[PDB]
């Protein structure tokens, strides 16, 4: 209980689902449907 | 002479009216409609 | 903006159904449950 | 004579009969 | 705890931790 | 090939009158 | 109660969860990379779309002979 | 529909006279 | 009569027709 | 209050004199959820024979069936 | 029940294990809702992620492939294999479930599914409206986006010729069901579709409307600013001045409410009311009625080269869409339409 | 007091009252039967059976006349091409004056239950106040029900007693009111048998006679009870709209699908029928076998009936009409008068070019005549300027082998044009549209507008039954709770 | 009970009642004259 | 010319409902 | 006869607007 902040508990989770979302959009521009 | 009209009347159709203005009717329908159909 | 509008008439059933479901026994199937008390009244009807 | 079909669908009632009776056993549970 | 709570939040958690991990895995393959 | 024009005319000459003395008659009857 | 608020704070959840969440991401991986995806949905691989045969969009024309038609025009 | 419409009329007219005759208003003021 | 004829001349007038669509893994 | 006295009425007053005389218990409760059990699939059966699923030998579910 | 006995058997223990305080609620229909709804949107996310559509419409609806969340979908079946359930034990795909995928009975599954669920969860709004003992007016307000998804993914396919005709569970796959009923059978003309637009759109006018009224008519009920902290779900006073509210709109748009019953009513009744209609509309052109020709307009616009509308620009660009789309769109219909037959405007 | 939707239930508690208003609705229902019948005979032309079926002229309640075996009316004609037998009483306007009179005799019996409504009958015994029964009355129209179904299974359908069930071609050729033999195996529920709806009707009836004997004899469960509230009219009222619209979700989807109770040659063709080819590969293989045998071709397709040219055509489709496109089918594209033949078109250098025939869904398909692979040869351009298919340039040449025109070919004009436009629809036939100041569009088949208006309505009944359903199983919540 | 049925009741419809039912009449009239008239 | 069915139900369509209305109305502020 | 008709639903919808905006009856509680 409270041995990390629950804060940072959430804004490494954010960081992880902005990654998440900055690799999705990064795979549209390479590779399979990136149109070339 | 004041807001509400004490000239108000009410309308009264007894049943004998009733059942006569429907007997006109309908024998006019009678007489009529076979003339309207030509 | 189509969820928003989906979502608006969504809303707007929710919120109706659930404050006219929340009705406290002032109008019955009558015109209103006025045998209580008639109109005229500061003791408020509905639930939140 | 008993078409392939009607064998699965046979099959297929005594599977959902199987998944009825886990299911009921699981709600029983817990 | 395998309580309803439980069985619930790791039906939903495990697949969808699994297809993102499945869909990031689907990001890097070429034709 | 169905007299449309004589069939609504029967048919409103026959609904309006009607309709209205049943009006009058029921509220003759209601308000006494 | 744990009203979830508590043991994202505590250790003990992340002790177990640095494993099993890799370990599903992990699974993820090798599940589309060994082509087990592909393998158990179907799914064709980027290689094999536009056969010997026909060079078109594969046409369906069948009801009852679907299995047969699948066996006849899949990925081989 | 020809003969029908003339057949509503006379039923119309045989009910209206039926009413009259059964279900009058009854005759009060002697 | 002549089964392969009458599918085929089927085929361009209407291809959803059930004669096209019944055993057509043989064609 | 009293009601208006009618012959058919004291005819059909026995199947009327019972109203809500009930059993107690769950009563045919198993039986009848047997029944809608079959019911449901006896349905299920036309249903697969009615979207050509369930092929039999006798049945072709089209216009040459009554040829 | 009703002062008795009431010997204890195994549906009143299930009955108590299942109307219990959890973190969801379960009841009876949870036997229905929970799993039902769980395949549903397990197979829609399985189908947008590895089930394909190079089998059944000859193109890309997983993640596998290329294809982003607004691109991949669930694809229906194809028109040849009619409107079959398509079961695993069903004559198509007798038991493989890798090719089961393949011709699309994952589609059949998550449709079947969702109905069930529906059913489930509506009736669990009765089980919990019971539970907690008030009227059901969430499911009767809940009724008509079931009656939209039966006229949707199951009467208008059941009307045509099978389930490819359904839509396929996905965001592109849903735009080309649009675009497909704007071609081939002008929904935007029909009535029906009219008054759901208009019950949509007024439902989220009086959600608007009826939010922003209460939040500008909140009362001091304190000293902070922060007006939300200002209310107490203690007190038994109105949060807002509906008399306020009612001078106001009387004011602004001449006509206001002046019975909160009437508004919350009203407010359940225009997007239940607007998604029948819409229900009925698809229910029509589950036959191929079609409200698509104005006779007196086609007639003159025929016998004069020089009257037209914009009605008759939709008519004929309906036209358009029809055949530039239904080539690729329908491919069981092998529609090797030339480019000179397909019809053109000037320099486009 | 009470508003506008809510007048009907002041006879909730008053099941006399409830037996007036009963009443009063199948007077109007009975009277409507009655004008409807009588209405469609009025508008009816039986002169052409043939080529002008009842169906094409937009008839709804006589294709469920002559379904069950009245085929005959007062006026001396059949529809079958017969002349008239011995009629009786029991004709088309004899039901229909028969209805009229069980009208006004329901609106009579409905007038008395209104002024009479405190009959004992309805009072109940033990404690003095109004009730009913429900379980045994239940019980009772169990057993009737069960009673009705015998009777009209085993001595109407069967034809021991009855007339049978209009039956018809597999093509709709021919056909006729005919007893039918039950069939108790696999095939009795072969949708599209005849025979299974005597057998269908002998068992549900024994079935339903028995149900109604447990019902009548025992009684409910309290568990079951106070369940859905079986004491209760609004329960019973919920449930059989539940019934209700089962049962109209049966009817809507056997009329669209087509079934043995759903004769062609009363109702029309079906979309199915008409998207899988069926009259066309029937048309077809009969010209092929005649053509393999002796006959050739010019005389083989005289061969071929005027009836099954008139269905292979999308003018009778069910799916081809709008929601106000309103009429008959006659009113919509004119009186067909005669069959011209099978337009078949030749190349330049001589080959048998197909047109692609047009689908349900398209109000309008490009007319393209393709080669005997599949290969597009021909088409009418919108361009006019490109390509080597526009047809003065192909050299394409319309023969036909038919009623009307036979031997004349034409390969000059835009008459090719015109007749390869006929033909993208199907078989050619001459309208006359002037009788009926016919526009053009295609209209409604009769199963159509049965299958829109009963689809709709199951749908609707769909809320009534959930809506009737919510409100008895809350009757506390609706009423009142009086602050708990 | 009675000679006169204790179930008989008013009907009351106010003037927002009136005028809620003129306005559905005629915009449905409206709507679908386009289309009735064709 | 003249659509003559299209007109007698456009005008029913417009006086039945209104007549009923207007009828309540005034028989419902006739009698509070 | 069709533009008329369509004119008159109309105004007549718009006179029922008018009607209801400025003689409608007074609004009681709250
Ligand atoms: C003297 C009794 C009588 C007779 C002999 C007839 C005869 C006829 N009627 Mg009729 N009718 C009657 C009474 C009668 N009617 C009454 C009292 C009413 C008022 C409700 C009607 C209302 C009526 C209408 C609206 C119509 C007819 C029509 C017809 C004609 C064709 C019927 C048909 O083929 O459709 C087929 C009949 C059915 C499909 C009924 C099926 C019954 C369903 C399946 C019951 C399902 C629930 C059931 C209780 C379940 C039982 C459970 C089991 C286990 C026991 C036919 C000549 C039709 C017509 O042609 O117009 C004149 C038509 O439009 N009638
Ligand atoms: C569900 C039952 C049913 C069914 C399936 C049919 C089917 C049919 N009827 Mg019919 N009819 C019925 C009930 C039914 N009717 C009843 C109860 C009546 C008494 C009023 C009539 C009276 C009637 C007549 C007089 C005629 C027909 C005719 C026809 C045929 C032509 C198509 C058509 O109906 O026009 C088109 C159908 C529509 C346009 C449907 C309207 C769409 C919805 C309901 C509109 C919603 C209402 C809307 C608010 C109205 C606002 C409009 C307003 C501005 C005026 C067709 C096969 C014609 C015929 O062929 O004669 C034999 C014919 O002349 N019927
Ligand atoms: C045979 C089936 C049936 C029966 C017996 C009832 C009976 C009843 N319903 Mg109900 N209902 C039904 C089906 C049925 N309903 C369906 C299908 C729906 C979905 C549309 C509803 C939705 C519904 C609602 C929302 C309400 C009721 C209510 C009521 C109660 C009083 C309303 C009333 O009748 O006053 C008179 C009704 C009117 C004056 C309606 C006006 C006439 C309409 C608009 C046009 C009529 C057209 C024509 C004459 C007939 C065409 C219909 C026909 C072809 C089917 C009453 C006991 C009320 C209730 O629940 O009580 C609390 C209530 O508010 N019903
Ligand atoms: C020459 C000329 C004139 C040309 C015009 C030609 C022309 C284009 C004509 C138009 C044609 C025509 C009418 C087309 C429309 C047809 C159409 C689709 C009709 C729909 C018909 C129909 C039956 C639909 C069914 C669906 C349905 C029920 C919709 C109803 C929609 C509806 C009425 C919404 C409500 C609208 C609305 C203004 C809400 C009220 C909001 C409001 C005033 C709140 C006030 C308020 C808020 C509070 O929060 C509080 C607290 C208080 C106190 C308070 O008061
Ligand atoms: C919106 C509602 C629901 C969205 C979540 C449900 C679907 C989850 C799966 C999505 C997915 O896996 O994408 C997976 C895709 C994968 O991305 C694709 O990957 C392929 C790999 O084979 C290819 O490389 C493609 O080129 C690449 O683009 O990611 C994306 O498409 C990017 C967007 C991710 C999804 C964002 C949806 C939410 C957006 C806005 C929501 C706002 C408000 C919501 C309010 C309500
Ligand atoms: C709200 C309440 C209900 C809520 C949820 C319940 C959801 C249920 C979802 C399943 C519904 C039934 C699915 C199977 C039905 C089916 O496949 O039909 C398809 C099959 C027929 O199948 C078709 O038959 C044709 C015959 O010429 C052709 O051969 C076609 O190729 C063939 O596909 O019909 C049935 O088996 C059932 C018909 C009777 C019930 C129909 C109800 C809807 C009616 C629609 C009429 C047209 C519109
Ligand atoms: C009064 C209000 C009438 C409203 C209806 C007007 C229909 C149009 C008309 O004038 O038709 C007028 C038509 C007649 O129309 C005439 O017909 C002639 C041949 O008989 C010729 O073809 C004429 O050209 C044609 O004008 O008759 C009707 O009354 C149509 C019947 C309407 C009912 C059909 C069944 C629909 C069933 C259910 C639909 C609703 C389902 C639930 C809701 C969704
Ligand atoms: C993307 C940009 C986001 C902007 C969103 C705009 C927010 C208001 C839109 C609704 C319009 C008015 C609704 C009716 C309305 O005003 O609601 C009532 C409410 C009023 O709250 P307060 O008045 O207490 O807050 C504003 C100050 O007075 C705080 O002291 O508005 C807000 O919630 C503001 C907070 C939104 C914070 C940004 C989001
Ligand atoms: C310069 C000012 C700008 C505004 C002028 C235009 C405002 C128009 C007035 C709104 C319409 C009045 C509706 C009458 C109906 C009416 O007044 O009902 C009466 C109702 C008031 O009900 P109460 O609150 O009195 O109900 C409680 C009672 O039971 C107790 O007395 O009004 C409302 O429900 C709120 C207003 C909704 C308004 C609905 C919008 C209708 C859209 C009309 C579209 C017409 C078709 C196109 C035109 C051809
Ligand atoms: C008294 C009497 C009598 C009789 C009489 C009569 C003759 C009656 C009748 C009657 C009738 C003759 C009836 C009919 C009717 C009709 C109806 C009943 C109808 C209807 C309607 C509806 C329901 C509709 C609906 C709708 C609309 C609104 C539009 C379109 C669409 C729809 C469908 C939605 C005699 C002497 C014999 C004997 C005994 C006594
Ligand atoms: C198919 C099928 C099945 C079933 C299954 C199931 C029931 C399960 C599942 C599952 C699931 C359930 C899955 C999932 C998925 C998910 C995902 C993949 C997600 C995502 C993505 C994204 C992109 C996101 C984003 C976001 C948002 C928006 C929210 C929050 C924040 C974030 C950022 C996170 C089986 C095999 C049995 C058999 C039959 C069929
Ligand atoms: C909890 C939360 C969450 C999460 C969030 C996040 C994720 C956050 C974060 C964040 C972050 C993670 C941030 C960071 C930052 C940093 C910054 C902002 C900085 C800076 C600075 C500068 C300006 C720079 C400079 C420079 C240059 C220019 C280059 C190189 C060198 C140097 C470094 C000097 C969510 C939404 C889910 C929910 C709600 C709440
Ligand atoms: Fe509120
Ligand atoms: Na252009």
């Amino acid at each position: 209980i409270g041995r990390i902040p629950l804060w940072l508990v959430g804004t490494v989770v954010g960081l992880l689902a902005i990654g998440l979302l900055a690799i999705f959009f990064y795979g549209s521009y390479v590779g399979l449907g990136s149109s070339l | 002479m004041a807001r509400p009209n004490p000239n108000k009347q009410v309308v009264e159709l007894n049943r004998s009216s009733l059942y006569w203005g429907l007997l006109l009717i309908f024998v006019l329908a009678v007489l009529f409609s076979s003339y309207i159909f030509n | 903006g189509v969820a928003g509008v989906f979502g608006g008439s969504l809303f707007s059933a929710m919120h109706g159904s659930l404050v006219t479901s929340s009705l406290i026994r002032e109008t019955t199937e009558n015109e209103s449950a006025n045998a209580g008390y008639k109109f005229g009244q500061e003791e408020e009807t509905y639930n939140i | 004579s008993v078409t392939p079909s009607l064998k699965n669908f046979l099959l297929s009632l005594v599977a959902g009969a199987v998944v009825l009776a886990a299911i009921a056993g699981a709600v029983t549970a817990v | 705890i395998f309580t309803v709570r439980w069985l619930a939040i790791h039906a939903i958690a495990v697949p969808t931790i699994f297809f993102l991990g499945a869909i990031t895995a689907m990001q890097f393959i070429q034709r | 090939e169905v007299n449309i024009l004589g069939l609504t005319a029967t048919a409103l000459f026959i609904i309006i009158p009607t309709s209205f003395l049943l009006i009058l008659y029921v509220k003759t009857a209601a308000s006494e | 109660e744990r009203p979830f608020s508590d043991i994202l704070t505590s250790i003990r959840y992340w002790v177990i969860h640095s494993i099993t969440v890799p370990s599903l991401f992990i699974a993820g991986w090798l599940f589309v990379s060994t082509g087990l995806a592909y393998d158990v949905f179907g799914s064709p691989r980027p290689n094999e779309y536009f056969t010997e045969d026909r060079q078109d969009a594969p046409l369906i024309t069948d009801r009852f002979n679907a299995l047969e038609q699948v066996k006849k025009l899949s990925a081989q | 529909m020809e003969a029908l419409v003339y057949t509503f009329l006379l039923i119309g007219t045989l009910g209206i006279i039926f009413f009259s005759i059964f279900f009058r208003e009854p005759p009060r003021i002697a | 009569q002549r089964v392969r004829t009458v599918l085929d001349m089927d085929d361009p007038a209407k291809e959803e027709t059930v004669k096209e669509l019944r055993k057509d893994i043989n064609n | 209050e009293p009601g208006i006295v009618t012959p058919l009425g004291t005819l059909l007053r026995p199947l009327n004199s019972e109203a809500g005389k009930v059993l107690p218990g769950w009563g045919t409760t198993v039986l009848m959820a047997v029944a809608i059990l079959l019911f449901a699939v006896f349905l299920l059966i036309i249903l697969e024979i009615y979207n050509s699923s369930l092929i039999l030998d006798g049945v072709t579910n089209s216009w040459e069936s009554l040829a | 029940i009703g002062t008795y006995q009431e010997k204890r058997t195994w549906f009143d223990d299930a009955d108590d294990w299942l109307r219990q305080d959890r973190f969801v609620f379960v009841g009876w229909s949870g036997l229905l809702l929970l799993p039902c709804a769980y395949f549903a949107v397990g197979g829609w996310l399985t189908g947008c992620t590895f089930v394909t559509s190079w089998y059944t419409h000859g193109l890309a609806s997983s993640y596998i492939e290329g294809c982003n969340f607004l691109t991949a979908a669930v694809s229906t079946p194809a028109n040849s294999l009619g409107h079959s359930l398509l079961f695993v034990w069903g004559p198509e795909a007798q038991g493989d479930l890798t090719r089961w995928f393949q011709l699309g009975g994952l589609w059949a599954f998550v449709a079947l599914h969702g109905a069930f669920g529906l059913i489930g969860f509506m009736l669990r709004q009765f089980e919990i409206a019971r539970s907690v003992n008030l009227r059901p007016y969430n499911a009767i307000a809940f009724s008509a986006p079931i009656a939209v998804f039966v006229s949707v993914f199951l009467i208008y396919p059941l009307g045509q010729s099978g389930w490819f005709f359904a839509p396929s569970f996905g965001v592109a796959s849903i735009f080309r069901f649009i675009l497909f009923f704007q071609g081939f059978h002008n929904w935007t003309l029909n009535p029906f579709h009219m008054m759901g637009v208009a019950g949509v759109l007024g439902a989220a006018l009086l959600c608007a409307i009826h939010g922003a009224t209460v939040e500008n008519t909140l009362f001091e009920d304190g000293d902070g600013a922060n007006t939300f902290r200002a209310f107490n779900p203690t007190q038994a006073e109105e949060t807002y001045s509906m008399v306020t509210a009612n001078r106001f709109w009387s004011q602004i748009f001449g006509v206001a409410f002046s019975n909160k019953r009437w508004l919350h009513f009203f407010m359940l009744f225009v997007p239940v009311t607007g998604l029948w209609m819409s229900a009925l509309g698809v229910v029509g052109l589950a036959l191929n009625l079609r409200a698509y020709d104005f006779v007196s307009q086609e007639i003159r616009a025929a016998e004069d080269p020089e009257f037209e509308t914009f009605y008759t620009k939709n008519i004929l660009l309906n036209e358009g869409i029809r055949a530039w789309m239904a080539a690729q769109d329908q491919p069981h219909e092998k529609l090797t339409l030339p480019e000179e037959v397909l019809p053109r405007g000037n320099a486009l | 007091g009470l508003p506008w939707y809510r007048v009907h239930t002041v006879v909730i508690n008053d099941p006399g009252r409830l037996i007036s208003v009963h009443l009063m609705h199948t007077a109007l229902v009975a009277g409507w039967a009655g004008a409807m019948t009588l209405f469609e005979i009025a508008v009816f032309d039986p002169s052409d059976p043939v080529l002008n079926p009842m169906w094409r002229q937009g008839m709804f309640v006589l294709p469920f006349l002559t379904r069950l075996g009245v085929t005959q009316s007062w006026g001396g004609w059949t529809i079958s091409g017969e002349t008239s037998s011995n009629p009786g009483i029991w004709s088309y306007e004899g039901a229909a004056a028969s209805h009229i009179v069980l009208s006004g005799l329901l609106f009579l019996a409905s007038v008395w239950h209104w002024v009479y409504w405190d009959l004992e009958l309805f009072r109940d015994p033990r404690t003095g106040k109004t009730a009913l029964d429900l379980p045994k009355i239940f019980g009772i129209h169990l057993f009737l029900a069960g009673l009705l179904c015998f009777g009209f299974g085993a001595f109407h359908v069967t034809g021991v007693f009855g007339p049978g069930i209009w039956v018809s071609d597999p093509y709709g050729l021919t056909g006729s009111v005919q007893p039918v033999a039950p069939s108790w195996g696999a095939e009795g529920f072969d949708p599209y048998n005849p025979g299974g709806v005597p057998a269908h009707h002998i068992a549900a009836g024994i079935l339903g006679v028995l149900a109604g004997l447990f019902h009548l004899c025992v009684r409910p469960s309290i568990r079951l009870y106070f369940g859905l509230s079986m004491g209760s009219i609004e329960s019973v009222l919920s449930s059989s709209i539940a019934a209700v619209f089962w049962a109209a979700f049966v009817v809507a989807g056997t009329m669209w699908y087509g079934s043995a109770a759903t004769p062609i040659e009363l109702f029309g063709p079906t979309r199915y029928q008409w998207d899988q080819g069926f009259f066309q590969q029937e048309i077809q293989k009969r010209v092929a076998q005649s053509t393999s045998e002796g006959l050739s071709v010019s005389e083989a397709w005289a061969k071929i009936p005027e009836k099954l040219a008139f269905y292979d055509y999308i003018g009778n489709n069910p799916a081809k009409g709008g929601l106000f496109r309103t009429g008959a089918m006659n009113s919509g594209d004119g009186i067909a008068v005669g069959w011209l033949g099978h337009a078949s078109f030749k190349d330049q250098e001589g080959r048998e070019l197909f047109v692609r025939r047009m689908p349900t869904f398209f109000e309008t398909f490009p007319v393209v005549l393709i080669d005997k692979d599949g290969v597009v040869r021909a088409d009418v351009p919108f361009r006019k300027a490109e390509s080597k298919y526009s047809i003065e340039q192909v050299g394409v040449s319309v023969t036909f082998y038919g009623g009307e025109l036979n031997g004349l070919t034409f390969t000059d004009p835009s008459t090719v044009k015109k007749y390869a436009r006929k033909a993208q629809l199907g078989e050619i036939f001459e309208f006359d549209r002037s009788t009926l100041q016919s526009d053009g569009v295609f209209r409604s088949s009769p199963r159509g507008w049965f299958t829109f208006g009963h689809l709709s309505f199951a749908l609707l009944f769909f809320f009534g039954h959930i809506w009737h359903g919510s409100r008895t199983i809350f009757r506390d919540v609706f009423a009142g709770i009086d602050e708990d």
